[PDB]
């Protein structure tokens, strides 16, 4: 089910984002015309929009199936000055994307050249 | 059938008179009429046509300006105003029915309704000169 | 002022044939159809011809007509004693007033 | 000292989607809500807990009423569109009084199965549905010169069954719990659901008809409490009782107008004719007025007097309301809203046939006589006021919009789309 | 050992979907919009599972219940730019047509190009479309509960084989079993795609173009020992059948309204012949001496056939269609009219009645109208099946032919395919966990 | 519609052979207007092909496996689920009738595989601090 | 030595595909061509120079052209579906003459009930009504073989401009050879997410606001030595032109029926006149004659310049919209009959038009209040050949109403892209 | 979203194939009605063209590598060119016309090889 695991990701949104990467195991381990006949079918296409969308994003730099993956990317000091201690302990998640919301288009654009310029390096290692 | 004629009679030199021709048997409005004549030795001669509702008058060329002819559809009789009266005109005058019958092709209407029965708006057929019905005449004298 | 140029009188014995001509001009007969009739001595007059091609239901096959160009003929098969009458020529158009003219009489 | 990307936060922003459809299997009705095409709903909804949250979502700024009128809307005219017109009715009435006025017994000219013949019917119209060309007598339809009007189909009815608002799979409906949270206010008790509760679509213009009451502490929402156009909305805690009928019994009589087409209209009136009356309780009413008068005057500091309906039309003055398959239409003018042991208020009602619904000039439809005897028993929850201007303020019902028929259950959910995707640094880097 | 996953696995599960149309690239604007269907492929590609037995049933198929609601809603997207004939039906003042006599001269009054003014037309019309109003006068047979509109002759109603094919992720099996009746498990199964040419006939007595049987007759039914159900008789070689009318027509058009026209019958050309239908009689009391063989295997009792029951035409009669003329043949009384115990093809003739105003689908709110064609019509058409019902006796089994409903056409057509969906995800034990 | 559409027909062929045989006679079996009721009824399948397919890619990629085939699962087998051995299953079965017998529990054994991968996610991609 | 496959490689395949709105941000008057349902455009749109490219056009084999003629037939079907139509119009109209090509027509219609009539009177133009016996009573022009409906008169027909845009996962070439008629191989491609401003116009003669060619005259056309092709004539420097109507209308809301009613044209304020099409003369001889020597080096021979056949209104005559009102000039012979002024045009307006030319359809125009002129711009021509043997005549033909956009489409092309690429390498798994 | 990415592919068309790998590189570094339906049915075909492509690529193994690697030894008699010849002067289109007639006997023993593979290594 695409819409009962879009909605699993939500729960604890107000915890710190060092408690939300273990809150999530202890949740989960107890678990033809008419207007109304257009608009299911104009909101399953758009779930499925929605769905590949967050997915395709993901296989653009090396991440497709992993949860927790790493990036080559040296972390800048202008986006955040704020020590490790600080972000990962007393923040929430939601506040947290408040404050880096302008670095984003310059972000996705830097994991996009850092994994296929990997790709062009790698496969370079026979010639 | 029958043709019966009226306004016949003894006349003097100059003066008027109107003849009248009561239609019966037929349809009245549903056919033109014609007014002939015929001297004691000699052949006949027309004298004017009228259509079924009057809208068109023919005469002679002799008779332009003093003779006229009319109908009426209440009381079904044929007007013919005899004037100048000359000692040439003593003829037999009979009065002619045409067999052309004025068949109707659009009547008027009313859409949501359909079933009042307004009257005719474009009919066919005229006259043509033909005379199936003669009646008896009324002969005219004058001198 | 037109006149259907037609004989006075002709010769009718029991047995022989007799025709019935009606000589006019353009304007009458040339672009219009020609009729019959006939009048008998002392009797009304009656419907013999109409539209030069059709005859009533109340003649017999005896009486017959045609026309040629500015003239018409009338040939009748048959003749008996009873037929002696007045025979008249007819034309009539609603567009002038000299093309209804009547014939002068034909006695036969 | 590396950026990485997680999979799964719990990051959203508000938007705008399409909801569809859902309510659980019943039953064919061929009801004028097309749930027999419409998805059936889920026996355990998810409603989880988000603690630590105080999201603000704004009341009249909300977009998901604005999604439910141009619904609804277009519902009826699904189920209009197949129907037969009277078209053919709007000739000439010859109407008079009825047996031992406003019932009136009209006779007209109508066509039969073919158009040559043409017979001469009768029928039974109200004196509230036609109006007189010259008061001698004949009458005409009122609307034979303003648009078309359309009959529904005597198959289809109108009864309110709850139809759940679920979002589409990727998006997250939030849910307030909070006690005395008003139209617009920061929420602290947020909780997240994926469809909405049971929601009975109903119309009224003065009063609300089997809402659904929320809390104690009656709630008294608003836009601008300092205004004069800003409807107040009030939301009730305690729902008396409303009960009304038709004492009539009345035939339906099947008469036939133009080639393939045919209505019903009022036959005959078996028995006395009697005037349709709701019976609000007395002594369950008074210390409803009580309870709000000091509710209301808090927020005003000023002692409230209560005046009737404003006056002039009947569809947005006074009380309009379904009961059964029939459209009434009250006044309650003077017999409660007129102040400041266990009898009872008797509201003389009116009904009417022709309805001028949704607030257009054209598209009215005619609902059928129901033979027999209606009867319906509602409660209200929750009025609709309006203040007056100017010492002392002046309140009144009015009914200024219909959509706030629908607020009045919507006012506590807020939809947002999620964006799993997350950024972070963290000593972890491409090994 | 340790739980694995597997991917592609034979794993089905019936369900119910939404197939859609496919035909050949051989394109007029049919009544059936093929237009716009999407092209078949030239080799369709089936599999044979092997060594595998799978029990489907006929009546509870879910495929007759979606094809008969698609040409429901199909005509009326046909109809819809369709012209209605409102005010035709008048006081139609009907006389007998100049040179068994079963058509009329009707004269009535209809509206000229523009409203104001109204005309006298005349037209043709057969006696089973009019009825009299004082029972001279007649009226049109069914304006009084129903409006009526006609088809416009752009179009045609040519059965042209439709393959109604799955989407993606589904798989429509098919028997191939040759004794197969209605239910029943079959032994040789074979998956594929989507199902054969399919041509949409509707008839009512006797099935008209479609698949022979191959080995031998099969007698399907629901219950047997019943008395309501049809039984389905599928054939094998096929008897033909030449249905003609030596008439010919000329069709009229005439003004009843605004922009609004539609065609009657003008003259009629040569004098009138009775339309028929042939069969050749040796071939087919060749058929009836052997479906008199088996139902009496059945029944372990003798057998005799009847006249059809009566009543009204659209049911006792074999009501199909031809060229574009709906036809209605008395098939009764020269077929149905003996029994079975135990030269020169005296060719049988059935005489047929045409009908133009026809409301099929015994639905009340829709009567289509169907223009003249002009010139003679002659369809050799096959006869694949015929439909028998029961009456109660006990003696001797008496049948009468006649359907039951009009979904029993097309449950002969897919009496072997079945829907379903795969499983593709798996789940097995074996000793390999995810530390390699 | 046209790429998808033979593919899972493709694997349905040989559902008559044994579990343990199903992964090898499949290697050498491959050795071989636009608004009418028509245009509705395509629309309608297009979304139904693509809402099943991405439905099994999307178990999958929760699972660990992003596309592979045959991907063994941290996952002890119980032996309540089946109380039979492993020589007997692969070779007096089938695959049609394996899911008549396990496929009751789908339920419990497709959180199993979540839990065993969600926390196996953080176990080494979390624990490099 | 090895397969191996490449992600994304500039592979692109000519295929078909569905292309939708993409409007500006502008937008309630809800226009036929709607924009309340049309997605917005981008403002900063995609383009890029495929360097050292050659792809080869095609004009008059284009599906774009085929397309759109297919999607504003059923713009204007969807806005014309909840229209009342006059049908209870077609009546015995009784039309004097008004205060010549205006008639006093003054019929009977029903009232609010329908067991009444009352006697109304409207103004109508010679070109909407026929006469059935003359001098009199006139009726409507297509009462007999079409039926006529009413636009709304809350819409307008403002040419606004439209992107047609590719789905995600295609692309739409484009061709910047400024001196590159419709076929022929292009040689400068640039690939653009989707199409400029388009605006929708309807014209037969000549060509109203467009596009330029910036270099010189184009002559475009499909066989140059055919007879009945339309040679399309793309100009480079734009004229003027300019259409007035000096009357002064009022409108009328009269009823038909109940619940439907009209509007027609009531008293005439002011005094009566002709509308007119104003062309600068300078400015015309000078780019007609620029035409004469191009299109002279594709024939050479003498050409001269000759009017339409006549006929119907709709081949033989200007025929555009100008504010809601359609506008028929007679443009003939005052600047086509051979070959600081100000060359006129005599117009006559028609307000019950057949569009396309289609059995079934047609719209009455409703009028409007008030004087109306459109600075219109003329940027291309339509001609048509002559069958002779010497000289050469050219008329202005009409050849096809999907003809007015193939000179706008002329430099697109819709493609497919695939990104699976293969090619030998020298690699394996390890 | 999805028009963005497949238009970025077409920027080196008339760039040989060698160099197409780096050019990619120096641009990237540089920087109800009649519509509801039409849309509707551009946004279903996007996501159509999309995952096509994205499914090619799980039947061969490496689902998201850009420039993947099979073990298929290169057929000559497909192509009779050389090695350094193809990727120094040739281009991606020009190429395609040669070959583009053994891609459906090039797909399917693609995917033969990755099928062959997974059963010969979970074996072990
Ligand atoms: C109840 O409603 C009133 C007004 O209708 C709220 O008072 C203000 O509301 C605005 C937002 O609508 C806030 O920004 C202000 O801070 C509120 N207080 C003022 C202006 O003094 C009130 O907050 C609502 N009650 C609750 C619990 O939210
Ligand atoms: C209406 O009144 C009659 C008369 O007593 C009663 O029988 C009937 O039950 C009433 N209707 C309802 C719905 O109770
Ligand atoms: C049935 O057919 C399958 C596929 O060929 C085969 O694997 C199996 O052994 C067969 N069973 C028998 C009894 O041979
Ligand atoms: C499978 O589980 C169900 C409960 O989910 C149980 O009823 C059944 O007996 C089990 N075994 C089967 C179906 O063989
Ligand atoms: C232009 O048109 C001519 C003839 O119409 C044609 O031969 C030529 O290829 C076209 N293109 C160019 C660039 O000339
Ligand atoms: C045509 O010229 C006029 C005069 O300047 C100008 O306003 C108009 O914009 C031009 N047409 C177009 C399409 O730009
Ligand atoms: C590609 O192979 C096909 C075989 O069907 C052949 O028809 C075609 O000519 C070939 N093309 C080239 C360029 O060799």
């Amino acid at each position: 089910g695409l819409g009962a695991v879009f909605l699993g990701f939500l729960g604890a949104a107000g915890s710190t984002m060092g408690a939300a990467s273990n809150t999530l195991t202890v949740q989960a381990r107890q678990l033809q015309l008419g207007v109304w006949g257009f608009k299911q079918l104009q909101a399953r296409v758009l779930a499925i929009e929605r769905y590949l969308e967050v997915q395709q994003l993901l296989g653009m730099w090396g991440c497709s199936g992993k949860l927790i993956c790493c990036t080559n990317v040296p972390w800048n000091s202008s986006w955040s000055n704020k020590t490790y201690n600080e972000i990962w302990d007393n923040m929430t998640w939601m506040q947290w994307d408040r404050e880096i919301g302008n670095y984003t288009d310059t972000i996705y654009k830097l994991l996009e050249v850092s994994q296929f310029q990997q790709e062009i390096n790698e496969k370079d290692n026979l010639t | 059938v029958q043709l019966v004629e009226s306004g016949g009679g003894v006349v003097q030199p100059g003066t008027s008179l109107r003849l009248s021709c009561a239609a019966s048997q037929f349809r009245f409005d549903g056919y033109g009429m014609h007014w002939v004549r015929q001297a004691p030795g000699k052949g006949l001669e027309w004298v004017a046509s009228i259509s079924h509702d009057g809208i068109k008058k023919y005469h002679a060329e002799k008779v332009w300006g003093r003779f006229t002819i009319s109908r009426d559809n209440s009381k079904n009789t044929l007007y013919l105003q005899m004037n100048s009266l000359r000692p040439e005109d003593t003829a037999l005058y009979y009065c002619a029915k045409d067999l052309r019958e004025d068949e109707c092709e659009e009547w008027w209407s009313d859409y949501y309704d359909f079933g009042k029965q307004l009257p005719c708006a474009k009919s066919r057929g005229g006259l043509v000169g033909i005379a199936d019905n003669w009646g008896q005449g009324t002969m005219v004298t004058v001198s | 002022q037109s006149v259907l140029t037609q004989p006075p009188s002709v010769s009718a014995a029991p047995g022989q044939k007799v025709t019935i001509s009606c000589s006019g001009n353009t304007s009458n007969i040339g672009n219009n159809f020609v009729s019959w009739y006939q009048q008998r001595p002392g009797r009304a007059p009656q419907l013999l011809i109409y539209e030069t091609d059709k005859r009533p239901s109340g003649i017999p096959d005896r009486f017959s007509a045609s026309k040629s160009g500015t003239s018409g003929t009338l040939a009748i098969t048959g003749l008996q004693t009873g037929d002696e009458a007045d025979y008249y020529c007819a034309t009539w158009a609603a567009s002038l007033s000299s093309a209804r003219v009547f014939g002068t009489g034909t006695k036969v | 000292l590396w950026v990485t990307v997680y999979y799964g936060v719990p990051v959203w922003r508000e938007a705008k989607t399409t909801l569809f459809c859902a309510s659980d299997a019943k039953s064919e009705v061929h009801n004028v809500w097309a749930t027999h095409a419409c998805v059936p709903t889920d026996p355990n909804p998810q409603e989880l807990v988000l603690e630590n949250v105080t999201e603000n979502f704004n009341m009249w700024k909300n977009d998901m009423v604005d999604q439910m009128h141009e619904d609804i809307i277009s519902l009826w005219d699904q189920s209009l569109k197949p129907c037969v017109k009277l078209t053919p009715l709007c000739v000439t009435l010859n109407c008079s009084d009825a047996k031992v006025e406003e019932i009136k017994n009209c006779s007209f000219n109508a066509t039969t199965e073919l158009r040559d013949k043409k017979r001469r019917e009768y029928a039974l119209f109200y004196r509230l549905d036609i109006v007189p060309l010259s008061g001698e007598s004949e009458y005409r339809l009122i609307n034979c010169n303003t648009s078309v009007i359309t009959q529904i189909c005597p198959k289809v009815t109108f009864d309110p069954i709850p139809i759940h608002y679920c979002a589409p799979a990727g998006y997250a409906i939030l849910k307030c719990n909070n006690k005395t949270f008003n139209g617009t206010g920061p929420c602290n008790n947020v909780s997240t659901v994926q469809c909405t509760h049971g929601i009975k679509p109903v119309v009224s213009t003065q009063l609300l008809l089997n809402g659904s009451l929320a809390e104690e502490e009656i709630i008294i929402r608003s836009e601008n409490l300092t205004d004069n156009v800003k409807t107040i909305i009030v939301h009730l805690n305690e729902s008396v009782e409303i009960t009304c009928t038709r004492p009539n019994n009345m035939t339906r009589k099947s008469v036939r107008i133009g080639p393939g087409q045919t209505f019903y209209a009022l036959g005959d009136i078996i028995g006395d004719i009697r005037q349709p009356h709701c019976n609000i309780s007395e002594i369950k009413w008074e210390k409803t007025l009580q309870r709000v008068s000091e509710k209301l005057r808090e927020h005003f500091n000023k002692t409230i007097i209560f005046n009737q309906s404003s006056g002039g039309d009947l569809e947005i003055t006074t009380h309009s309301f379904n009961c059964g398959g029939e459209f009434f239409y009250c006044n309650t003018s003077d017999l409660f809203f007129n102040k400041t042991t266990n009898s009872t208020i008797t509201l003389p009602c009116r009904i009417k046939q022709i309805i001028n619904m949704w607030q257009e000039v054209g598209r009215a439809m005619y609902a059928p006589p129901i033979a027999g005897n209606i009867t319906c028993k509602s409660n209200i929850t929750g009025l609709l006021l309006t203040r007056d201007g100017g010492t002392k303020e002046t309140f009144r019902p009015g009914g200024g919009n219909m959509r706030d028929n629908w607020r009045s259950e919507l006012y506590k959910y807020k939809v947002v789309e999620v964006k799993p995707l997350g950024i972070a640094p963290t000593e972890c880097n491409r090994t």
